[PDB]
């Protein structure tokens, strides 16, 4: 009942992150009240050549 | 009066070149090597 | 047949079948307009 | 541990360096210099006078190359006494002290300088 | 000694743990992460700079983050 | 004439030029045959040699004092005098095919963004859509202001990702 | 005494431009095709580095001879 | 678990010798002492250069910096299943002991260790370098 709805797409607000203002997929969100629940990825990698992160519930937003 | 004497060169030349950085260099080795109290 | 057409659809072997194409066609109006060095 | 070899550990070549001054305990610093000073300022002459600028004038080249031969001496001697200032500011042996080596680097001098003087009397 | 610091995107992966090669990083139990655990660095004085900690973190940006800072015997690596 | 230049036409050295350039052609020449393949070259070279030289006199080219074709590139003086052809209109003529490769590529990148798996169409080139879009590119500075003054040539500026500032 | 002799395989691999269109088949790193440019660099450098592509010393052995 | 005591006697392994080892470093400042068990007798790599044998049974290197201890350690652990530790010794003859600190390796986790230089906050909240400045020392904005 918390964040976004699984599989939907999100727009990235972490200025430090790769995928800053880029859309990605939510794969889960934790329920747990963890710092960072959300779970996105992405179809580009990172310069580490990974294609996950985790975010916070106010970092993600709805595409547009 | 101005007017260095005509063997000025070779006291100096020998003096700058040879003496006073050999008494720098001993001087720098020294301090940079000296520990502190 | 299907896989060896798409083998020459890969980069490499495009690049050479084109430039090969673009270097004959400047090639070849050189050939016969020698010297172009004003449209005129 | 270390890699043994006959160069560092044979009987033969310990026994020769025991017995140069720089390894020869149970003497006053000051005269090892000497003895070390002696050997090598003799020595030291023999490049300058042969191959000197001046090696082709008659009786100048054994006075110049004698002479420069003292200047390096002298040069030498500074580096060793500087050397003790620095590593010897706070152990078995006399020498390695801060009042050792400035004996030992007096010592050169002395032997260094009579080296090359007795260099210069062999020749004329 | 460097400086190495461990933030709050740590998700207890301990794979920046087993790539340190002088064992200055360790895991401690936590409740901010799935895992329940966070990196630490306790031995920061046996650091020597190699930065195989951020080669292996997964998280974006980095999670353990080095700071080259005064050298020594131990930080510049020396057997001699 | 313009800038202190003289057309090549009425130039002493660039007259001179052509005669140096023959002389050495023929220099060769009396070393072969009549009729063996050396000469025939030669004698090939010698007539394309002149035929340049009467060609750029013909256009109308200025030479400076070293008797060589100099350009003009500021527009008012290329259309004043009639040297548009040296600069000014192969100026439009590269732009033309600049952009038509440019803008044939870019919409064959929008075309495969939309397929499953966009890298594996730019190492494997679509060689059915690519040609498709070779032809039409012919329009290009028709569609390419359509699409700028409708809007959709540019992304916006939040949908760009940038660096901590 | 293991004798000296002919050894051969019969049809170990099979004739087809199948991979020819799937640039990276050799290595398991580069088999899922490109993402950044930094693969092709990788195709064309390890495309000859036999003895990293299987652990096998035969099959490193028959590249080599046909090579 | 409690910190083990060296034991200076152990045997080492069957080594030849090598002069990639102990420099005048050991006799002056520290070095440090690898221990473990072994199963076999066994061949494995010399973080120094070379192949050494390991007695069964107790088994006991010195080597000149840590790094070169935790590096036979990982050869130890990943291919012969072996649980080494090692210490830093000092030319006084204290003896340090490090690695498992706890007895527990690092990479898991156990109760008891305290976080330290941890920072509840990301790396993108740090303060700028400007509000550091003048602080008696080239301070960074993440030690603050
Ligand atoms: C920064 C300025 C400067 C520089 C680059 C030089 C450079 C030189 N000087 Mg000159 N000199 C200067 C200022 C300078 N001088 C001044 C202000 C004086 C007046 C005291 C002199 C008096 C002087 C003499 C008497 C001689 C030189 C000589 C030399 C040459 C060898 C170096 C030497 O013996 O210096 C010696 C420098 C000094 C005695 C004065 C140094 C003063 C500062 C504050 C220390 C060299 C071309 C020698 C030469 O001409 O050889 C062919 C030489 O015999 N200089
Ligand atoms: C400004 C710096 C400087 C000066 C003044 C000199 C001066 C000299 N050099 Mg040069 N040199 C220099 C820099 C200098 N050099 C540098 C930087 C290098 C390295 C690139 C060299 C490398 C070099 C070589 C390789 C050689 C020289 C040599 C010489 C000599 C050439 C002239 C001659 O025939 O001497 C003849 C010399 C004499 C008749 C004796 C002069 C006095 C001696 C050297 C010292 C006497 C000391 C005294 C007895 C006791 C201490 C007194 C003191 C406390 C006041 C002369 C003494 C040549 C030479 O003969 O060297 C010995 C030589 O072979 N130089
Ligand atoms: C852009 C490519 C291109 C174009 C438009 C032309 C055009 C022309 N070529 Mg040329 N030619 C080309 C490339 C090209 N060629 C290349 C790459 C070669 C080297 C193999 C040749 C070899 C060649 C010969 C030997 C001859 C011509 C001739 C001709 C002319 C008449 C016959 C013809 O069209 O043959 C088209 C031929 C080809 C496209 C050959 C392609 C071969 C492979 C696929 C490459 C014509 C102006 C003839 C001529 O002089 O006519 C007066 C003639 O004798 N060409
Ligand atoms: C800045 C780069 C540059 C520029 C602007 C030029 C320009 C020119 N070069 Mg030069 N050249 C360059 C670099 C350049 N070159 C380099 C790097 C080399 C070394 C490889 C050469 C070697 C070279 C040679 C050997 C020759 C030239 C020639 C030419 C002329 C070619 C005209 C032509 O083919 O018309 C052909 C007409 C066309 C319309 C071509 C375009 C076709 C499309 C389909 C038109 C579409 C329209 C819509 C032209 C003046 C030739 C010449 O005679 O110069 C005086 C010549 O012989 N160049
Ligand atoms: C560049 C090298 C060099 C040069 C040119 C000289 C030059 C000289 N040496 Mg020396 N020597 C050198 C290096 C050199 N030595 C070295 C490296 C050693 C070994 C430590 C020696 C050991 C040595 C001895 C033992 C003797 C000489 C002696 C001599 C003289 C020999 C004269 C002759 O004609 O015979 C001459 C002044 C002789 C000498 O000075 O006699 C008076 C002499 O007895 N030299
Ligand atoms: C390595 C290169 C080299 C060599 C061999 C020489 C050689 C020479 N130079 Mg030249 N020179 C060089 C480089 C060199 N130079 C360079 C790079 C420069 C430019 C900076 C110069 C500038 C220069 C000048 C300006 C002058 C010379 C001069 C000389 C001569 C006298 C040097 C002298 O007094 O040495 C003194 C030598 C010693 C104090 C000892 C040398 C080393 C000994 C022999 C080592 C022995 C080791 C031993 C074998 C070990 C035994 C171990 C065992 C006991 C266990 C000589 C022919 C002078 C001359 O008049 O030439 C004709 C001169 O005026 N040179
Ligand atoms: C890259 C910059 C540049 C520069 C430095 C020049 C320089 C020049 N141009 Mg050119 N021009 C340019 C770009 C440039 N032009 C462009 C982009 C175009 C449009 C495609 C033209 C179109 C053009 C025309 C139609 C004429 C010139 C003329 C001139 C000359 C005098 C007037 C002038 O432009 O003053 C300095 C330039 C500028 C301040 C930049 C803008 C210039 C505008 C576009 C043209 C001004 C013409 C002027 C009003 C004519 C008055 C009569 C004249 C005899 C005094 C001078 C050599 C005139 C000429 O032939 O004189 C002999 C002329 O009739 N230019
Ligand atoms: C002389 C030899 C020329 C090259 C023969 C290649 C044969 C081959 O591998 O065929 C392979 C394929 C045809 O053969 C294919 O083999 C496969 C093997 O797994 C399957 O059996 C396919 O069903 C079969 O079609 O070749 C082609 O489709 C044509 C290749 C291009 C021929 C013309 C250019 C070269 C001349
Ligand atoms: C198909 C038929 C093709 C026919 C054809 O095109 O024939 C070639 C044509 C016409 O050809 C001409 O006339 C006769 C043929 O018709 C002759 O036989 C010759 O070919 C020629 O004189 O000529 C050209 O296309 C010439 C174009 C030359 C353009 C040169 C540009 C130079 C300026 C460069 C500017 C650089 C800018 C950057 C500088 C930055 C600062 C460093
Ligand atoms: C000259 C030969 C050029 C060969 C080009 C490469 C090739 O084989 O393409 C082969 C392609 C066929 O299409 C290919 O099919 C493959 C099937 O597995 C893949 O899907 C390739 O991606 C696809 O390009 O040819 C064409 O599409 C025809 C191109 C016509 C070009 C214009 C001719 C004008 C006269
Ligand atoms: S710092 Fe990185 S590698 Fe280490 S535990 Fe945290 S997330 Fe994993
Ligand atoms: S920089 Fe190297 S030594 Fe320091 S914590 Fe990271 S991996 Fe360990």
């Amino acid at each position: 009942e918390v964040g976004p709805k699984r599989g939907s797409l999100v727009k990235i607000l972490r200025p430090e992150s790769y995928w800053f203002n880029q859309v990605g997929k939510v794969v889960s969100v934790d329920q747990s009240g963890v710092r960072y629940p959300v779970v996105v990825r992405f179809e580009n990698q990172n310069y580490a050549g990974v294609t996950t992160n985790n975010y916070a519930l106010d970092e993600v937003v709805a595409a547009k | 009066p101005f007017v260095p004497p005509s063997w000025a060169p070779s006291v100096f030349v020998p003096l700058t070149g040879l003496v006073l950085p050999a008494i720098a260099m001993a001087t720098l080795f020294v301090y940079i090597e000296k520990e502190a109290p | 047949m299907k896989d060896f057409t798409t083998y020459l659809s890969t980069a490499p072997v495009i690049a050479t079948i084109w430039f090969t194409f673009t270097a004959g066609l400047l090639i070849e109006i050189n050939r016969y307009f020698p010297d172009p060095l004003v449209f005129s | 541990g270390m890699l043994e070899t006959p160069v560092t550990s044979a009987p033969i070549v310990a026994t020769y360096l025991s017995n140069l001054p720089a390894y020869r305990t149970g003497v006053a610093p000051v005269l090892r210099g000497v003895e070390i000073g002696l050997a090598h300022g003799f020595l030291l002459a023999g490049p300058f006078i042969k191959l000197g600028p001046l090696r082709n004038v008659p009786e100048t080249a054994e006075i110049a190359g004698s002479l420069s031969a003292a200047g390096l001496v002298l040069i030498l001697a500074l580096c060793l006494s500087i050397y003790g200032s620095a590593q010897f500011q706070s152990a078995r042996d006399p020498l390695f002290s801060a009042d050792g080596w400035s004996e030992f680097a007096a010592g050169f001098l002395v032997g260094g300088e009579a080296g090359v003087a007795w260099a210069y009397v062999c020749t004329q | 000694a460097h400086i190495v610091k461990i933030y709050d995107t740590c998700i207890g992966c301990t794979q920046c743990v087993r790539a340190c090669p002088l064992d200055v990083l360790e895991m401690v139990p936590w409740d901010g992460c799935k895992a329940s655990q966070m990196a630490s660095a306790p031995r920061t004085e046996d650091c020597v700079g190699c930065k195989r900690c951020e080669t292996a973190c997964p998280t974006d940006f980095l999670s353990v983050r080095v700071y080259l800072g005064s050298e020594s015997t131990r930080s510049m690596g020396l057997s001699y | 004439d313009i800038a202190g230049l003289t057309p090549c036409s009425e130039s002493k050295a660039y007259a001179k030029l052509e005669k140096k350039e023959l002389k050495t052609l023929e220099k060769r020449l009396k070393q072969y045959e009549a009729d063996s393949a050396p000469a025939v070259a030669l004698k090939a070279t010698m007539e394309r040699t002149k035929a340049r030289f009467a060609n750029y006199a013909k256009a109308g080219l200025l030479c400076g004092n070293d008797g060589l074709p100099h350009l003009i590139a500021d527009p008012g003086l290329a259309l004043k005098y009639g040297h548009a052809g040296e600069v000014f209109i192969p100026t439009f003529g590269f732009l033309y095919v600049a952009g038509y490769i440019g803008y044939v590529g870019r919409q064959y990148l929008i075309a495969v963004k939309g397929e499953a798996k966009p890298t594996d169409k730019e190492i494997i080139i679509d060689v059915p859509l690519a040609t498709k879009l070779a032809w039409q590119g012919a329009g290009w500075p028709l569609a390419a202001v359509q699409e700028l003054q409708r809007g959709t040539l540019l992304e916006k500026e939040e949908n760009i990702t940038v660096s901590p500032r | 005494a293991k004798k000296v002799k002919i050894a051969v395989d019969r049809n170990p691999v099979e004739t087809s431009f199948e991979k020819w269109a799937k640039p990276g088949h050799f290595s398991r790193t580069l088999s899922k095709g490109p993402n950044t440019t930094t693969w092709i660099w990788n195709l064309h450098a390890d495309a000859h580095d036999f003895d990293s592509h299987t652990s096998d010393l035969e099959e490193i052995s028959r590249k080599v001879f046909s090579a | 678990w409690t910190v083990p005591t060296l034991n200076p006697d152990t045997p080492s392994p069957i080594f030849g010798g090598s002069t990639g080892g102990l420099l005048r470093k050991a006799q002056t400042e520290e070095f440090y002492v690898i221990t473990w068990e072994a199963k076999k007798e066994q061949i494995f790599e010399m973080p120094t250069g070379g192949a050494a044998i390991m007695r069964q049974g107790p088994n006991l290197l010195k080597f000149g910096k840590k790094e070169q201890c935790l590096a036979l350690t990982t050869q130890l652990r990943n291919k012969f299943k072996l649980t080494p530790c090692f210490y830093r010794v000092f030319p006084d003859g204290k003896v340090q002991y490090l690695h498992p600190a706890d007895g527990v390796y690092p990479e898991k986790v156990n109760a008891g260790r305290v976080g330290a230089n941890q920072n509840m906050r990301r790396i993108g909240q740090n303060v700028n370098p400007i509000k550091v400045k003048f602080s008696g020392r080239m301070m960074s904005p993440a030690e603050i």
